[PDB]
């Protein structure tokens, strides 16, 4: 079916991320309001409002239900704001303003890791605020992270102790691929360069078993890249091209199983992706 | 702002398990149902009975289900499970004795070829059922007979678990987790004094409750027939447990 | 919506040698004659020859 939520803002909408059971909507916009709707059986009704985080809001990002009801934003303000609710109201927790350039994007760490938080502001840097528990977090930093500056952040899925690993790339079109030695230091790895000039979203592939690490990727020049690699511990990430379109891509979604990809750009429209068998990737709709 | 790639408008994102969310400029969020796209289903996952003692009940159980849903490929791959799978083909610890089911042809290789199959696929949610299902001197000849005896390869436990793992996440985004506790239950790695009863007062050794400030517990099925209709400790302690014991 | 039709060939081929390597050269022609043209297309036929004899 087709469900719609009047969104009773009166400027622009930059983002939308429902919850983990299909049984809430955030909305961020510019504002300077957030409007969470219940989304059940197809109405709009609101439970909760924003009502100031000092400027417009660029994206939101809900936390693992494990740890209780948990929101996160990062927006144009330089400042990320946390929204644990106690006893059925929502409350501002927690902020903290460790950036000198607007706050790009946030996104949520896999739930056997901790609570863990990467926040890619626009001043080439990125900050990982782990929770340290008793109501207090703890903020790390790695300068000049970037010469552009990080546009977007993601996330690698759990494997088999552990070892933490993400990717994020710039406006330097230089994706890289970080790492964590045993001390705590954030190593670097290795460089994907086979971008035009800039890339706006990253996205790491939900991982189901299979021996192949899958990333996207979308250039502020007209190119949605999957980097398949599948040489186990040999390092080998051979970009292969899925299309250009004839405008800016902006953002790049992905399925459960990581069989459907979602692009959605400059053209205000929205196409859905696929991997046929023989190996090319064709529209749906 | 130097760094201002602003004017974004639209965008389009996965969300839940069976839902995808889009918006665009003219633009209230339009949501959409995809559940006929992945290859998993909610509904079929609802009826997916497991048993660790009657594997036969459960294999020829499922079997219906996919007909009620309309798939074809499991109504008969759970049926050869099914002939796969009796206590007829039980292995003998002595190797001398009989070759071992293992090593026929319809046994390990079949089960590889319709892993690889629905790997290509990519279906977690046959994958996760199919496998919990089927889960100097002489010396040195048994072990290697105990490696070949088993019809799922022992060198490939971590895909396994993986897939059994992946389901269950599965599971826990669709609201059942009781299934999640079913398939969950299979996976080989691991996941002062006052001690009577306040209501027949004979010891109690399985499952209690008790308050935090009263300190009076007993047997749960007790405490479901005493706070039924009261909110007084059972002990003369005074305590409203019902203001006590929950937050 | 169903299975590739193709599929289980080869394990068919394969039950059949391999029934035929230990010596039980009675199930492979019971199953070959049971089965017919649905199989005849894959045994090379120097090999049916050895059997049926
Ligand atoms: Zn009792
Ligand atoms: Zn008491
Ligand atoms: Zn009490």
């Amino acid at each position: 079916v087709i469900n719609t939520v009047d969104t009773s803002h009166e400027d622009m909408i930059h983002d939308a991320q429902m919850d983990y059971y299909g049984t809430r909507l955030a909305t961020c916009s510019s504002d300077r309001s957030v409007k969470i709707f219940d989304v059940r059986n197809g109405g709009q009704i609101l439970i909760a409002d924003l009502r100031g985080h000092e400027g417009p809001v660029w994206q939101v990002a809900w936390a693992h239900p494990m740890y209780g009801n948990i929101l996160a934003s990062c927006s144009y303000d330089r400042k990320v704001i946390i929204w644990r609710e106690e006893n059925g109201t929502w409350e501002k927790s927690h902020e903290h303003a460790g950036h000198d350039s607007s706050v790009n994007s946030v996104c949520w760490a896999p739930h056997d890791y901790g609570l863990i938080l990467a926040c890619g502001s626009s001043d080439g840097a990125i900050s990982l605020l782990t929770y340290t528990g008793e109501g207090q977090w703890e903020v790390k930093k790695i300068n000049n992270a970037h010469t552009i500056g990080c546009n977007a952040v993601s996330w690698a899925p759990a494997v088999v102790n552990y070892i933490k690993r993400f990717a994020s790339g710039g406006c330097d079109n230089l994706i890289k691929l970080w790492k964590e030695e045993e001390d705590g230091q954030w190593k670097e790895e290795q460089k994907l360069e086979a971008h035009s000039d800039w890339v706006r979203d990253v996205a790491w592939a939900p991982s189901i078993g299979l021996p192949t690490s899958t990333i996207a990727s979308c250039s502020q020049d007209g190119r949605v890249f999957i980097w398949t690699c599948d040489d186990a511990s040999s390092n080998t990430w051979s970009p292969k091209l899925l299309h250009k379109f004839n405008d800016v891509v902006w953002h790049v979604s992905w399925s459960i199983t990581a069989n459907i990809l979602a692009v959605s750009g400059g053209d205000n429209k929205v196409t859905l992706w696929k991997e046929s068998v023989d190996g090319q990737w064709v529209c749906i709709s | 702002d130097a760094n201002i790639p602003f004017p974004r408008t639209s965008g389009a994102r996965f969300c839940g398990a069976g839902y995808l969310v889009y918006f665009t400029r003219p633009g209230k969020v339009i949501i959409q149902d995809i559940a006929c796209l992945l290859p998993v289903h909610k509904s079929l996952g609802e009826l997916y009975i497991l048993n660790v003692n009657d594997i036969q009940e459960t294999c020829q159980k499922n079997a219906a289900s996919a007909l009620l849903v309309g798939r074809k490929d499991l109504v008969q791959v759970w049926s050869l499970a099914t002939v796969a799978t009796d206590l007829c083909l039980g292995p003998k610890s002595d190797p001398d004795l009989e070759t071992p089911w293992a090593r026929h042809p319809f046994g390990r290789q079949l089960l590889e070829s319709l892993l690889a199959h629905y790997c290509r696929l990519r279906d977690v949610q046959t994958l996760a059922m199919l496998c919990s299902v089927f889960e100097d001197p002489r010396e040195r000849e048994r072990d290697q007979h105990d490696k070949n005896k088993r019809l799922l390869d022992p060198a490939n436990t971590q895909q396994f678990d993986d897939f059994k793992k992946c389901y269950g996440e599965i599971l826990y985004r669709w609201g059942l987790r009781e299934k999640r506790a079913e398939v969950l239950k299979f996976v080989s790695c691991p996941p002062g004094f006052t001690f009577q009863c306040a209501i027949c007062h004979v010891a109690v050794r399985g499952s209690s409750n008790f308050c935090l400030t009263c300190g009076h517990g007993g047997h749960t099925s007790h405490m479901m027939e005493w706070f039924r209709t009261q909110e007084v400790c059972p002990t003369g302690c005074g305590c409203h447990c019902l203001l006590e014991s929950t937050f | 919506s169903r299975l590739p039709p193709d599929f289980f060939g080869v394990l068919v081929r394969d039950m059949l040698h391999f029934y035929a390597e230990q010596g039980d050269v009675q199930m492979a022609v019971s199953v070959l004659i049971v089965l017919g043209e649905r199989v005849r297309k894959d045994i090379d036929e120097q090999t049916q020859e050895h059997w049926y004899t």
